């Protein structure tokens, strides 16, 4: 129901892309069918995570490999964590370390370029427009009103970003992020090894 | 003597705000400024272009050039011209390509005076691109060359102390 | 602004208020009845007393005047006007126009409601893609 | 469309029911009756913004009504200014 | 009533405006071309951006010698 | 309503559909208002339009606080005394590694339980008495279970004094509405009778039971139990019967002495708690102010006085309504009890109070992040009330014309700097960390901003901090060394496992933290700020304030429409202070074990937990795991199989409770609907749905169920990360 239901009978002739509706009825929301396109993406980034995640570990361990170790460290969470994950990052996370910049620095810098990006994600997220554009009202009285700053006029009004918008940009931020964190994760972490 | 002026908020009425009080406006600074562009035009600009130009120019000296990306030089260019005067032409233009939000486009022509102006209505525009351009015409010539006054000079320089 | 003052409504100062995009576009001040000197809310964070008249205050935008109004009647009288200025006086004229009070019939202005078909099953998707051969354009 | 959500419903008697929303709706056209018959979704619309306290109340028996125009000014976003 | 200090004392009074300030240096044309290009324009600006960029980014890098990275 | 009003009743109203707002509870069926009325049972539109009782509500609920804590910590108290621990510890301490707590053994449960002790399986502990315990001198096991039923007793009575006021036949307005001597009262004997009381049985019993037990024994080969009257003996030994003195005053003779008193400045050795003796004479010198002081004074009259120009004739009659507010005078408090207590987090760490910390680690950094939490979750609060304070008290407009109706005179103004205030932070404020990676992986220190590299050169050294010990030019006395030990100037010598406390001396790589520190501070409160000043009327709305501080957002129109309120300026300006505490938690315990927290070695070489790796290695926030989260936390998920384990085997769970908040905070609203319905369908065909109709999380109810547990998750997560790199070696 992109054509839609009951809490939306009408939901159409934009189909997709009309995010929000106001309040009341039930309180209504990301319920247009890109919206739940747009909150699918979020487990396609979590499979397309297992899945790879799996592989790898398992390859990793079988090259100079015990086979066992993801056997006993495959079963349980924690150690999925703490070998693999924190076994092997060992090598990237100094490229920088004090004393020094050792072989892969590119990788370590986009891993962490990989965790903004990402966080970074989350203001588009639990954000909102209101809040934003409210204060932009506020902040859009200081040239107006102060000197040297004044006369000069915009070509486009200040404003704060659309109400579908930002559910993609923080997404399409969000998967950047993470995307190239396991690019920069996994490379940076087959290629000393030990596997 | 009027607790603050007499009394008011604005030039008159309340409603547009501001909330008009020192720092906004007192006798004291408004005055340390209007030659410049705050209020009047002193003269068609072309010439405010470089005290404008200048002054802003030998500035970005130490910024780059005692903070420089491996600092503190031995090379005869920085103390230094160097990439400043490469920043005074991005930012000059950077510069014109906003005397493309006004044109509007003419020679009148008067730096000379009839009649004690008003403006008129000079709050907003009135002006034209042929003016934007003879002040960030003067913002070339005042970047570059208030960039060199400034390695030209030894520093006699102070220390830190 | 003193050589004229006009003003009827009495605030003092505010950051608040309009700020230039009214002059540049459309006014809309907003004018009132009154009975006995009381001290008011506001749009814009707060407030003033009035007394008497024009009782005539300006406003940014008209999501103001008619804010109060729900502000203007709860504490009351009737009359409350909200016109719309320019640059350049008129045409656009927003209170004064047939009655006031929506709410009342002389007349309809406006609004149909439907489109061309009613509520009833558009289940049936849009259609032809825009061409102009077919009523589709309102 | 350029404003057009759809909140009509079929008594559009507006007693106990609903007024809010900022200058947008005059009706109280009628239409040759529905008991209280004063009906339509709208009076004329290129005048305000995008609420949904156009329902909230009042009821609008199919469509809740929302933020759709797109097509969009200034005067009708809030900002410009 | 002697005291107050009569009328004290305005000013003119109390304005201020009408002649504050001699308004410039001299400087009248002592630039007045001066320097052209800016002086010129109708039409140029790329030109200039072409040659500016074209010489901070050649010579801003090739050689001499390295220096290198 | 009318089951049956007023006057004919006794009978009570349990039953017939029931309440609230006046198209109440329909009649027919929902399932919101079962979680509305948990939520919003006290708010205070409702119950009555007249204030009439609350005040004679929030009284009671007062009072059943108070009994709770007492009810607390009798638990606490018992299980501190029954489940020893404490006897073993104190002829022991500095080898004990102390429990209350024990599990019995079913099933997993025990390996939790392992040896703390004098010789029994434990859960170790990080809150103590053990040390707010020492104080006690007589001890043993069966009397904390006295100050045990001692804490039961207050309590059942400070209970049924909430019995004896609102559902007792009960007070009214002038109580309250007239204030005039409240705080005198309160700070003149309480604060003052309590501080003094409290001297009274700090040198009396506390001093004595503690100046010899300093050395060792087996307890009560020290300290009979009442002992410590008309008797004294004892007294002679840390002092005289004054001799002759009387009632101090002076006509007085020492050749040798000076009451018992005599200042400390600096640590006890061999306990090193700073000296158990400045603390009768700094509670003495308390309460007199208080009891002096609690003695204004019936009020305007003070308030109502100093006008200035910028000034607010406001500040005048600020406030009648102050008396009668209350949501006001809730925020204010909140702001201070809440920033009174995160001033406790420092003075703690750099001036221990209770003999053993800091050789105890654990147990008073556990504390600092606790205090230090609340130092902030009773902040963002102490807005939150001010928000609902400026929507909604007052019936009317009355309060008018001032200092306030001054402040939101300016607004787009007060807010419109601390913008810019914050991006000049943030740009100076973390990108500054930026630069470091960027050009350390780049590779070429020259120019990083090391404390070694861009130069202000090997010192730290003068500020204030040398300024302050090196304290004595001065009208200053006292005490051989510091008002803390830390400043810089003095001492190699404190303490006998371990290290406790020492200069800290920071430079750069100090400077900078503490200016995130700035701009997360700020940034933090922009929101907040913003949010109660908007709170009622606004540029985007004017109608704005007219259901709510809640309503969920105002409609999709003007652009956004959406966060703006105040309960969500109280719902971001939470997301944002979880990091404020949260990465203040990460400067302390990185710095305190990186420096200080210790080892003493023959010949005093310190052995800091970590050589300082801080040095060169935090400037660079990859260090900040590469050095923390990914150094330390190798503790956590090491820590499997063992006695502690409860964390690393909740550093998973609350490691994936906020792992579940982005879902919450994260989605849509009437997706929930959408699908809920697919699921009431399959459930109809079956017969098994309908009544009490099924519905989606309340807009900002799901925002509720964001951030609340967003917190509880990404916050326990440290609580396990912590307790877990303290506990086995520091
Ligand atoms: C000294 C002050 C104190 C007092 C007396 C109050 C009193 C009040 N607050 Mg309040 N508040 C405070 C501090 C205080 N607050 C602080 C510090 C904050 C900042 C977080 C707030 C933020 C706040 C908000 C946003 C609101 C109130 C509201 C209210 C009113 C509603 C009360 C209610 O229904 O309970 C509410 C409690 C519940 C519904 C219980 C749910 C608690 C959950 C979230 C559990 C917490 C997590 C915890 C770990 C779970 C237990 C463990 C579990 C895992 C087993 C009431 C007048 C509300 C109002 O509308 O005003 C009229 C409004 O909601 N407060
Ligand atoms: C890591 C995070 C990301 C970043 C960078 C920011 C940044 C900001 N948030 Mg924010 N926020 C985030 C996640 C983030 N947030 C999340 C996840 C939430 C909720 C979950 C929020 C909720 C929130 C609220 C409620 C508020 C903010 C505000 C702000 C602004 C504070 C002022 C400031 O110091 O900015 C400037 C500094 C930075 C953004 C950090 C430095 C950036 C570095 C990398 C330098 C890059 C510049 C350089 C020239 C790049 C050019 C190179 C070229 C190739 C492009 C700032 C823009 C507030 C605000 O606007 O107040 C002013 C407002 O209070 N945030
Ligand atoms: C050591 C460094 C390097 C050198 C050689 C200079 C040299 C100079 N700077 Mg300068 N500057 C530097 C780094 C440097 N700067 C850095 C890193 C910044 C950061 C913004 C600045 C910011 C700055 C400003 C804002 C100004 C200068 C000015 C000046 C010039 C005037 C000297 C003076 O004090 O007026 C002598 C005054 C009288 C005789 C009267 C002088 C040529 C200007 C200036 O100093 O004028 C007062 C202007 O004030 N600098
Ligand atoms: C401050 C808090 C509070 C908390 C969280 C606890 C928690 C606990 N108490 Mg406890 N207790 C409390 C107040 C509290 N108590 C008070 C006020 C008293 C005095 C009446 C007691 C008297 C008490 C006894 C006698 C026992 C406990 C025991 C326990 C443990 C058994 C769990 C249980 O009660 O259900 C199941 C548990 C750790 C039990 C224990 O320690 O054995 C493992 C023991 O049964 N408590
Ligand atoms: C408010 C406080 C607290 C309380 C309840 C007491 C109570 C007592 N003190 Mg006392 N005391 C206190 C604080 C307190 N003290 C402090 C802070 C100091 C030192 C600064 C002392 C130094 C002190 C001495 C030297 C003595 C007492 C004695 C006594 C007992 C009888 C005399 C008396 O003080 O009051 C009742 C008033 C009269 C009898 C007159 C009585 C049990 C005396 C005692 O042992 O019994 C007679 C005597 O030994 N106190
Ligand atoms: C807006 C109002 C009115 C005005 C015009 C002033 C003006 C001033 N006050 Mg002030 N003040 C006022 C109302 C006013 N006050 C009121 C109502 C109070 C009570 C709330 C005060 C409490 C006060 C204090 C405590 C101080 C001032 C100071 C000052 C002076 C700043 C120092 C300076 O510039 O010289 C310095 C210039 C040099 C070249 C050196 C300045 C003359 C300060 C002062 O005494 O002068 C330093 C002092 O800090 N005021
Ligand atoms: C008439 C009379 C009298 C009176 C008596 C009495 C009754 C008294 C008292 C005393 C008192 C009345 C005291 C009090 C004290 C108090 C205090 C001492 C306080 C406290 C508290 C606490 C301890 C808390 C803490 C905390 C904090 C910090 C915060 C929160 C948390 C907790 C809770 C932990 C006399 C004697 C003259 C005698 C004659 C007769
Ligand atoms: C099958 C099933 C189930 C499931 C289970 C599970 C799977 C679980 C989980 C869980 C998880 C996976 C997670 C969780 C977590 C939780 C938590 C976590 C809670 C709580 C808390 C607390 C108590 C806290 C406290 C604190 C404080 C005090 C403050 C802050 C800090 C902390 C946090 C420490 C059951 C049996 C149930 C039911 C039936 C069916
Ligand atoms: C902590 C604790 C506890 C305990 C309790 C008790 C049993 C007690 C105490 C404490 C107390 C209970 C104290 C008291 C004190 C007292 C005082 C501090 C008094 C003041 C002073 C006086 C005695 C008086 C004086 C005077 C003069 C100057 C002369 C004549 C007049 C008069 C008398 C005013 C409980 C159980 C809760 C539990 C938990 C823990
Ligand atoms: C950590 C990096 C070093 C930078 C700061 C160094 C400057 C100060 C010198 C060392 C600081 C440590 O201070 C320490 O000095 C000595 C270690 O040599 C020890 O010296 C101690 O041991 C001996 C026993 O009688 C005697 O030499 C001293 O009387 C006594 O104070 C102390 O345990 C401590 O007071
Ligand atoms: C910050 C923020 C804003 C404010 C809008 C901002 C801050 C835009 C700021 C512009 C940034 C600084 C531009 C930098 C981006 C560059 C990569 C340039 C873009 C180039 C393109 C053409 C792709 C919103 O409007 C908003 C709306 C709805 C939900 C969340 C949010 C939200 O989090
Ligand atoms: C997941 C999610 C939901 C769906 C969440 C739901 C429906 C949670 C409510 C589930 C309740 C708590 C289950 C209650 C049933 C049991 C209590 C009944 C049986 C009693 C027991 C003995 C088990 C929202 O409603 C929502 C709303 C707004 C923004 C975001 C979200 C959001 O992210
Ligand atoms: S809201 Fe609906 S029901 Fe009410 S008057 Fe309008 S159209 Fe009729
Ligand atoms: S909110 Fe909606 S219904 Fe109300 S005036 Fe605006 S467009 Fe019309
Ligand atoms: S932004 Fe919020 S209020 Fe607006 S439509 Fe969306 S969910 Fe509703």
């Amino acid at each position: 129901d992109a054509r839609g239901s009951k809490l939306m009978p009408d939901k159409k002739d934009f189909g997709y892309s009309f995010p929000c509706d106001g309040p009341g009825r039930g309180g209504t929301c990301d319920i247009s069918a890109w919206d739940d396109f747009y909150l699918a993406v979020f487990w396609m980034l979590n499979t397309i995570g297992w899945v790879t995640f799996y592989w790898h570990w398992k390859h990793i361990t079988l090259w100079r490999g015990n086979v066992s170790q993801f056997n006993e460290s495959s079963t349980y969470l924690m150690g999925w964590l703490r070998d693999y994950l924190w076994l092997n990052s060992s090598q990237l996370i100094n490229g920088i370390t004090p004393l020094v910049c050792n072989s892969l620095s590119v990788w370590a810098w986009m891993f962490l370029f990989g965790h903004l990006v990402w966080a970074t994600g989350f203001m588009f997220l639990i954000s909102w427009r209101g809040y934003w554009q409210e204060l932009i009202e506020t902040l859009a009285w200081a040239h107006e009103r102060t000197p040297l700053a004044n006369l000069i006029r915009w070509r486009d009004k200040p404003v704060a970003l659309s109400i579908v918008q930002a559910r993609l940009v923080g997404l399409v931020h969000f998967s950047v992020g993470y995307i190239f964190t396991y690019a920069a994760f996994l490379i940076a972490s087959t290629s000393g090894k030990f596997g | 003597k009027p607790t603050y002026q007499v009394i008011q908020p604005i030039n008159g009425d309340p409603f547009i705000g501001s909330l008009e009080t020192p720092v906004t406006s007192s006798p004291l600074i408004a005055w340390y400024l209007s030659n410049l562009p705050a209020y009047r035009t002193a003269v068609s600009p072309l010439l405010r272009g470089i005290e404008v130009g200048l002054a802003h120019g030998y500035l970005l000296v130490g910024p780059f050039v005692k903070a420089g990306p491996l600092r503190n030089t031995e090379i005869a260019g920085q103390a230094g011209s160097l990439a400043a005067g490469g920043l005074v032409v991005i930012l000059s233009l950077c510069l014109t390509i906003y005397g493309i939000s006004s044109f509007n486009e003419g020679a009148p022509s008067t730096a000379p005076s009839l009649t004690l102006t008003g403006r008129k209505k000079e709050p907003d525009q009135l002006q034209t691109a042929d003016g934007w351009a003879k002040f960030t015409g003067g913002f070339f010539f005042g970047g570059i060359s208030g960039v060199i006054w400034a390695y030209f000079l030894l520093y006699v320089l102070d220390l830190p102390y | 602004e003193l050589d004229p003052n006009t003003p009827s409504p009495i605030f003092g100062g505010s950051t608040g208020g309009l700020l230039r995009k009214a002059q540049v576009e459309e006014f809309y001040v907003i004018t009132w009845d009154s009975p006995k000197e009381q001290i008011f809310e506001m749009p814009t964070g707060g407030a003033a007393i009035m007394r008497e008249g024009p009782n005539l205050l300006k406003l940014a935008r008209k999501e103001q005047c008619l804010a109060l109004g729900t502000r203007l009647r709860s504490k009351y009288k009737i009359k409350y006007q909200f016109y719309r200025v320019f640059p350049n006086g008129e045409v656009q004229y927003l209170h004064p126009k047939d009655g006031v009070y929506p709410e009342k019939v002389n007349a309809g202005r406006q609004g149909v409601g439907q489109n061309f078909r009613s509520i009833g099953k558009n289940v049936s998707p849009i259609e032809v893609k825009f061409t102009g051969k077919q009523p589709y354009d309102l | 469309m350029s404003h057009s959500v759809k909140i009509y419903d079929t008594c559009i008697g507006c007693t106990q029911c609903v007024r809010a929303c900022p200058t947008d709706v005059l009706e109280m056209i009628p239409w040759g009756g529905c008991k209280a018959k004063q009906i339509a979704s709208a009076p004329r619309t290129e005048d305000c913004v995008g609420c949904k306290r156009c329902e909230s109340a009042c009821p609008t028996d199919f469509l809740s009504v929302r933020v759709y125009l797109w097509h969009e000014t200034t005067r009708s976003m809030g900002l410009a200014y | 009533d002697l005291e107050d200090l009569g009328n004290t004392t305005g000013q003119w009074d109390s304005y201020g405006s009408d002649a504050p300030s001699p308004y410039n240096p001299l400087q009248s044309k002592l630039f007045e071309t001066f320097a052209a290009p800016f002086t010129k324009r109708g039409l140029l600006l790329k030109f200039l951006i072409l040659g500016g960029g074209s010489t901070l980014a050649y010579l801003s890098a090739t050689a001499s010698g390295d220096i290198l990275p | 309503l009318v089951d049956r009003d007023p006057i004919k009743t006794s009978f009570e109203q349990w039953a017939k559909p029931g309440h609230f707002s006046r198209t109440i509870a329909k009649g027919p069926d929902t399932t919101t208002w079962i979680w509305n009325l948990h939520a919003d049972a006290h708010d205070f539109d409702s119950h009555t339009s007249d204030l009439e009782e609350i005040s004679r509500k929030v009284f009671s609920a007062h009072f059943g606080q108070l009994s709770i804590i007492f009810l607390w910590l009798s638990g606490m108290y018992f299980h501190g005394a029954r489940f020893s621990n404490y006897e073993a510890w104190l002829n022991d301490p500095t080898h004990i590694g102390p429990s209350a707590q024990v599990v019995w053994p079913i099933v997993g449960q025990e390996i939790l339980n392992g040896d703390v002790g004098g010789g029994f399986r434990g859960i170790q502990i990080t809150s103590g008495f053990f040390q707010i315990w020492r104080a006690s001198g007589i001890t043993s096991e069966l009397q904390l279970y006295c100050t045990a039923i001692g804490a039961l007793v207050f309590a059942g009575l400070m209970l049924f004094a909430g019995w004896f006021h609102y559902h007792k036949a009960a007070p009214k307005l002038a109580w309250f509405q007239d204030v005039e001597s409240m705080l005198n009262h309160h700070l003149a004997g309480l604060l003052g009778l309590g501080s003094l009381s409290w001297a009274r049985h700090q040198v009396h019993v506390s001093l004595p039971i503690n100046q010899f037990l300093n050395a060792g024994v087996d307890p009560k080969e020290i300290p009979l139990p009442h002992e410590f009257i008309l008797n004294r003996d004892l007294l002679a030994q840390l002092y005289p019967s004054f001799a002759e003195g009387a009632t101090p005053f002076f006509t007085l003779n020492w050749s040798k002495y000076a009451d018992f008193l005599t200042f400390r400045g600096g640590l006890d050795p061999l306990t090193g708690g700073l000296w158990l003796t400045d603390i009768a004479h700094h509670h003495l010198a308390i309460a007199i102010l208080f009891l002096i002081a609690g003695h204004m004074y019936r009020i305007k009259d003070i308030l109502e006085a100093h006008k200035g120009p910028f000034t607010g004739q406001g500040h005048k009659g600020l406030y009648e309504i102050l008396t009668t507010s209350w949501h006001a005078q809730l925020s204010i408090n909140l702001a201070m009890l809440g920033s009174l207590t995160i001033v406790v987090a420092q003075h703690m760490y750099s001036m221990p109070p209770y003999p053993y910390l800091a050789t105890d680690y654990a147990t008073q950094l556990s504390l600092f992040t606790h205090h230090m939490w609340i130092g902030g979750f009773l902040i963002v609060g102490a807005a939150a009330h001010a928000a609902i304070f400026m929507v909604r008290d007052y019936d009317p407009t009355t309060r008018y014309n001032d200092l306030l109706d001054r402040v939101l005179r300016h607004r787009d103004a007060i807010i419109s700097h601390l913008n810019w205030v914050c991006i000049f932070l943030g740009f100076h404020s973390f990108g500054l960390y930026i630069h470091n990676d960027t050009m350390s992986a780049l590779g070429r220190p020259q120019d990083m901003f090391s404390d070694t590299a861009i130069q202000l050169q090997p010192v730290f050294a003068q500020w204030i901090q040398n300024t302050h010990a090196l304290a004595p030019g001065t009208t200053a006395p006292g005490a051989t060394a510091s008002t803390s030990l830390t400043w810089g100037g003095g001492d190699l010598v404190a303490v006998g496992n371990k290290v406790a406390l020492l200069p800290i001396p920071l430079g750069t790589a100090d400077f900078l933290v503490h200016h995130i520190h700035a701009f997360t501070i700020h940034v933090t409160v922009l929101i907040l700020l913003k949010g109660v000043l908007f709170a009622r009327s606004s540029r985007l709305i004017p109608d704005k304030a007219n259901l709510g501080f809640r309503f969920p957002c105002d409609g999709p129109g003007r652009g956004g429409t959406c966060q703006v309120s105040a309960w969500d300026h109280v719902f971001l300006g939470l997301f944002w202070m979880y990091n404020s505490i949260s990465v203040v938690i990460f400067h302390f315990s990185w710095k305190m074990q990186s420096d200080v927290w210790g080892t003493i070695n023959d010949q005093g070489v310190v052995t800091h937990i970590t050589a300082g790796n801080f040095a060169q290695s935090s400037i660079t926030i990859n260090g900040w795991l590469r050095d923390f989260l990914w150094a330390q936390a190798s503790q956590v998920i090491q820590s499997y199989g063992s006695s502690l384990s409860a964390y690393g085997l909740f550093f998973l769970g609350a490691h994936f409770v906020w792992a579940f908040s982005l879902m919450f905070l994260f989605s849509g609203r009437g997706y929930w609907q959408e699908l809920i319905e697919s699921i009431v369908w399959a459930h109809n065909k079956l017969k098994v749905a309908p009544a009490t109709q099924p519905r989606a999380l309340s807009i900002v109810q799901g925002r509720a169920v964001g951030v609340t547990h967003y917190l509880l998750g990404g916050i326990a997560t440290t609580w396990a990360f912590f307790l877990a790199r303290i506990i086995a070696v520091g």
